[PDB]
RNA sequence: UUGCCGUUGCUAUGGC
């Protein structure tokens, strides 16, 4: 991405948080 | 079939060696049979080539020939011309032998495994169990090659040795 | 007292009823046997009142409802006995549903004003896996893998189901008790659609092993296996006669099977955009044929993965009529989501204009037998009702019902009331994911339940 | 199970009988004895067994029919 | 101009998925991005199919860099959701690769699409 | 047209 | 009318 944003990083981290709680 | 002009060329002998090994043919007789068919078909295409373009005979017979050659699967759809018929080689027909498709589709792991499976009545084309390895498969028939329903590998009960060993284990 | 006298009594009572109802008597008797003649005789599409239809969505507990089958008793003129299995079931309408949760459930739909009411159910699970690992030993009573299809016998005595366990289990209607399990005896013999021959015990099973099986439920035995399709056979439909139709999905061949003749007819769409755009001087190349229904013995309709609904006639190999993008085009993906570049215009170029836009596919498509109307289904959120022209050379959009929200896996229709005045109830199974797999992006608003709408005829 | 199907039914009044071709589908089995064919063709066509004749039966290669 | 480029038309996508859907039956198909990344480095891949509607599309734009460095043909197609249906897996697939085997029963079909793909590029 | 049947 | 969680009525549809 010529000028990346953090919008995806936020939700991707949130997905990890959901998995962390599950295990 | 017909014998070749010079069976004893070293290049020839290596040719049948490669062909038999890579296709698992029993003897040179199958190779000469296929070569005879190829010679006949190519001679017919040659004679048609000699005829003038737009000749009714050339058009009709050439069209029928190319359509048949497409149906057997040797000649690709995009190569529907008598020159490409003239360019055919025995390997294309030999690929179309049922052994090759049983091997290549994954039902068998080797040409010899394909041969034994075919002659063992484990292979079915549609409704018909084919035990003739030299069977020539068409494009439509290619996709219907499966294990015959009566086969243990095709949905039936285990073979004689399987149930015999299971029994001997039982007592 | 003799059985013939009983028939004389029933026939005499039947005539008295017709005389009470009433030329008109003669016409009705002809209509009673119109089914035997293979031609449409139910022209009631213009009479239907879609606008005033009472739409209703019933949620259920199951995840991902896969199919629904409805049973309607019919009075047999030929013996004057209703198709109800027992006296208690006189004039009781039953609907059976299957889902990916390994449940078979039956509901009572006799009261059209009221919602379906659950009666009994059966769950399958890991208890039913086969230990032998052999196809012919795969005779466990219950399902252990996804159930995909359900069909109710026309006699009302049995219901048959199949799915990713490679089984055909036939269940007793009253108690949902297992009476027989018939393995397909194939590694990839995956049941994809079941169709009962109307008013017969014959069953036709379309399996993903590229084959169709024929069954006789009254005998619990396999009859024949049908070949000719070059890919999975996703859908099958049957009518009073034996000429069941099927579709080959990626094979793109709607296929009619003449069982009596052992001969078979091939039908191919064969449409391509380039000429279609030229004759116009968004049209999507056809993807696969994922549903089929027989409007008539001599005609049938199909639904595809380019959103195209095609009308077919036995005489003509090519489609006689077609509707493109019947259910419309999918919503375009959001620009804030297509790319991570902050600049909006950069994100817009990734949308590539309208090239990425694709059409809805026809997940469900059901035609009432020997009528001029049929219903199409998708996840667009509305059931579309179409009417076939009197010449059966074209059809138009009668209207829509927007009550359903989610993927329409199956559609069923049941009617009630007197002959002249009939009110139609449409039942459609609604899920959150496509029946065959979970490819669908989660559509907003989807709910796993059974959609019900009541339609009446006036004028 | 075993299926039997009659095709090419021709009525013959002056010899007073019916002709047809019998196709017998017998999966997982060798074949059907002529007597069983006769008795059930009598059942279906609804004639006495003695009036039923069956002959010239050949199984297809590979079996089942 | 667009990152997902070149993108096959309605027609060329057609023969591609036909190769993909059959290739799955023959165990010649590796499905999904990491397998796509897998095959390129091992050099056992004929060509790679990518979904142009991928969320986000950049999750797979690394593959063309690998693909053309190894001189492997590649292409984009509109709908991921269709590819999984061809691929035979019950979930969407954003990337897929056909593995190398000159003994495959479909060498002519794969080479046919391959030739068209090269012309498209 | 002929007739159809099945046993056992 | 729902596995769970809401809204809307005295019934209909929103999230997982």
């Amino acid at each position: 991405s010529e000028e990346p944003s953090n919008v995806f990083g936020s939700v991707l981290k949130k997905q990890v948080e959901q998995r962390l709680e599950f295990y | 079939y017909s014998t070749p002009k010079r069976p004893y060329e070293s290049s020839r002998l290596d040719a049948e060696l490669k062909l038999a090994g890579e296709f698992g043919l029993k003897n040179k007789k199958e190779i000469y049979r296929i070569s005879f068919q190829l010679s006949k078909i190519r001679r017919a295409a040659r004679d048609l080539l000699t005829r003038d373009e737009k000749d009714p005979k050339r058009l009709f017979e050439g069209n029928a020939l190319i359509r048949r050659l497409v149906r057997v699967g040797v000649l690709s759809e995009d190569k529907k011309k008598l020159d490409y018929v003239l360019a055919l080689k025995v390997e294309d027909f030999l690929e179309r032998r049922l052994q090759t498709q049983v091997y290549k589709l994954g039902l068998a792991k080797s040409v010899h495994h394909a041969r034994v499976l075919i002659t063992q009545r484990h292979i079915a084309v549609g409704k018909q169990i084919v035990n003739i390895p030299s069977f020539m498969v068409r494009l439509d028939s290619e996709k219907h090659i499966d294990f015959a329903p009566t086969s243990p590998f095709g949905g039936a009960r285990p073979g004689r040795v399987a149930r015999r060993n299971a029994a001997r284990k039982a007592e | 007292e003799n059985p013939a006298d009983k028939r004389r009594r029933l026939a005499k009572q039947y005539l008295e009823n017709l005389k009470s109802e009433a030329d008109i008597i003669a016409s009705r008797l002809k209509e009673d046997v119109a089914e035997q003649q293979g031609r449409v005789f139910r022209y009631f599409g213009d009479k239907l009142l879609i606008s005033e239809a009472k739409q209703s969505f019933t949620r259920v507990g199951e995840n991902n409802l896969t199919c629904i089958s409805c049973f309607q008793p019919v009075l047999n003129k030929y013996t004057f006995e209703e198709s109800s299995n027992g006296d208690k079931n006189k004039g009781r309408l039953f609907a059976y549903t299957v889902s990916k949760d390994l449940q078979l459930t039956k509901y009572d739909i006799t009261d059209f004003s009221k919602r379906p009411k659950k009666l009994k159910y059966a769950k399958g699970g890991a208890k039913y896996i086969p230990t032998s690992k052999h196809e012919y030993e795969n005779t466990t009573e219950g399902h252990y893998d996804e159930i995909l299809t359900v069909a109710a016998s026309p006699d009302g005595k049995y219901v048959v189901t199949g799915g990713r366990d490679r089984k055909l289990i036939v269940w007793s209607t009253e108690s949902l008790s297992p009476v027989k399990v018939i393995p397909t005896k194939d590694r990839r013999g995956e049941v994809l659609s079941l169709a009962f021959r109307k008013n017969s015990d014959q069953l036709y099973a379309s399996c993903a092993d590229f084959k169709i099986r024929t069954y006789s439920i009254n005998q619990f035995s396999q009859l024949e296996i049908l070949y000719g399709h070059h890919d999975i056979v996703e859908d099958i439909s049957a009518l009073a006669m034996e000429r069941c139709v099927t579709v080959g999905a990626r094979d793109r061949t709607a296929m009619l099977w003449k069982i009596p003749d052992e001969t078979r007819l091939t039908f191919r769409g064969g449409d391509e955009p380039q000429k279609l755009l030229r004759r116009w001087m968004l049209f999507f190349c056809e993807g696969s044929i994922d549903v089929v229904s027989m409007v008539d013995d001599f005609h049938f309709i199909t639904g595809s993965d380019n959103g195209n609904i095609c009308l077919w006639s036995l005489a003509k190999k090519k489609p006689i009529f077609t509707e493109r993008i019947a259910h419309g085009i999918l919503p375009e993906p959001s620009f804030n989501d297509i790319s991570g570049e902050t600049d909006e215009e950069l994100r817009k170029r990734q949308l590539q204009g309208k090239k990425l836009l694709q059409p809805f596919w026809i997940t469900s498509l059901y035609a009432i037998p020997y009528s001029n109307v049929f219903i199409s289904g998708s996840w667009s959120g509305s059931l579309k009702v179409w009417k076939i022209s009197d010449n059966l050379r074209s059809f138009e959009l009668l209207g829509e019902l927007s009550g359903a929200k989610g993927v329409v896996t199956k559609i069923q229709v049941v009617e009630s009331g007197k002959h002249g005045k009939e009110k139609f109830r449409i039942l459609a199974s609604i899920a959150k994911e496509h029946r065959l797999g979970r490819w669908i992006a989660n559509v907003s608003g989807a709910r796993n339940g059974i959609y019900s709408a009541v339609i009446d005829q006036t004028g | 199970a075993v299926t039997i199907r009659t095709r090419k039914v021709i009525s013959n009044p002056l010899l007073a009988r019916k002709q047809f071709v019998v196709d017998v589908l017998h999966p997982n089995r060798a074949n059907v004895s002529k007597d069983e064919l006769r008795e059930k063709l009598a059942e279906v066509y609804k004639a006495e067994k003695d009036a039923v004749s069956v002959f010239g039966f050949r199984t297809q290669f590979g079996g089942g029919k | 101009n667009p990152k997902a480029f070149p993108l096959a038309d309605a027609a060329l996508t057609q023969q591609i998925l036909d190769v993909v859907q059959q290739a799955a039956n023959l165990r010649q198909l590796k499905k999904g991005a990491n397998e796509a990344t897998k095959t390129l480095n091992r050099g056992i891949s004929e060509f790679i199919i990518m979904a142009a509607d991928c969320e986000p599309i950049e999750i797979l734009l690394h593959l063309p860099l690998l693909c053309e460095d190894k001189n492997v043909p590649y292409v984009f197609v509109p709908s991921r959701v269709a590819l999984g249906r061809a691929c035979g897996v019950s979930r969407p697939v954003i990337a897929a690769s056909i593995t190398t085997n000159d003994a495959s029963a479909i060498k002519t079909q794969i080479y046919a699409v391959k030739d068209k793909i090269e012309t498209l590029l | 047209k002929g007739k159809n049947l099945s046993f056992k």
